[PDB]
């Protein structure tokens, strides 16, 4: 189990980094500097609702 | 505890089932909203009163 | 180099964050995770009927 | 493996004294471990994981 | 730590027997350790820890 989960989802060359690094980079790269924004918003949509 | 096969199995094809190819359909929905609250928060005073 | 790496991973999580960041996700939906489809459910019908 | 005692309150324990079910608490095994990740892991739709994220 | 040995698995259990002097011809063999260690290694080195 621990070799078919490191190869299914590792890296392959047509992904070099894998499904979580490219996720966690297109989090980190997609949301930043959005920290604060998002915060407000949530905060403002909590009150009116 | 939390690596159940059964839940992660149904959110994953779960969430497969509801992004298939919605990106142009969530930024409208964002470039719409933008545009909509905008133009409502920009009569601030005149909800106000 | 698999202790390196796996330190290197690790010097970045910072459990405090990691740990306040998880505990606003829980108390979000601490109870109400079957509400809030069916919520969405409710929408799609009121959408459907609305627009 | 092996016992940790933490000491609380004021009152003495007499000798043949016996602490309650409720104070005691056991491990979790390291074969539980590796059974529950292994079982778990072995019922990933691993493919289905993979198109998601 | 080693201890290796062959299982002989049957799902059916029952049927025709093996003769004196068969051969088996269908057979598997665990995963090495080696591979599982470059592959964790390689699917752990790759992500951006900076990102994280």
């Amino acid at each position: 189990q621990v070799t078919r989960l490191l190869a299914d989802l590792g890296p392959t060359p047509e992904q070099p980094k894998g499904p979580f690094g490219d996720i966690i980079e297109s989090f980190a790269d997609g949301f930043a500097g959005k920290g604060e924004q998002l915060n407000r918003t949530l905060r403002g949509l909590s009150d009116a609702l | 505890r939390s690596l159940e096969p059964e839940k992660v199995n149904t959110i994953a094809t779960s969430l497969i089932t509801i992004f298939q190819g919605q990106g142009g359909t969530i930024n409208d929905i964002l470039d719409q909203t933008a545009q909509l609250t905008a133009s409502l928060a920009d009569r601030d005073q005149a909800i106000g009163e | 180099t698999l202790f390196e790496t796996i330190t290197a991973i690790s010097e970045q999580v910072d459990p405090i964050k990691l740990n306040e960041t998880l505990t606003a996700a829980a108390q979000a939906l601490d109870g109400l995770g079957d509400k809030f489809g069916r919520s969405i459910v409710d929408g799609n019908a009121i959408l459907a009927d609305v627009n | 493996k092996n016992i940790e005692i933490e000491p609380r309150g004021s009152e003495t324990l007499k000798p043949r004294g016996v602490l309650p079910v409720g104070q005691t608490s056991a491990p979790y095994q390291i074969y539980d471990a590796f059974l529950d990740v292994t079982r778990n892991a072995a019922g990933w739709d691993t493919q289905a994981v993979r198109q998601s994220l | 730590v080693g201890e290796q040995f062959i299982d002989l698995t049957s799902d059916s259990g029952g049927g025709a027997y093996f003769q004196p002097g068969d051969t088996i011809t269908k057979a598997t063999v665990p995963a090495e350790v080696g591979p599982a260690l470059d592959a964790a290694e390689k699917g752990l080195a790759v992500l951006p820890k900076e990102k994280i």
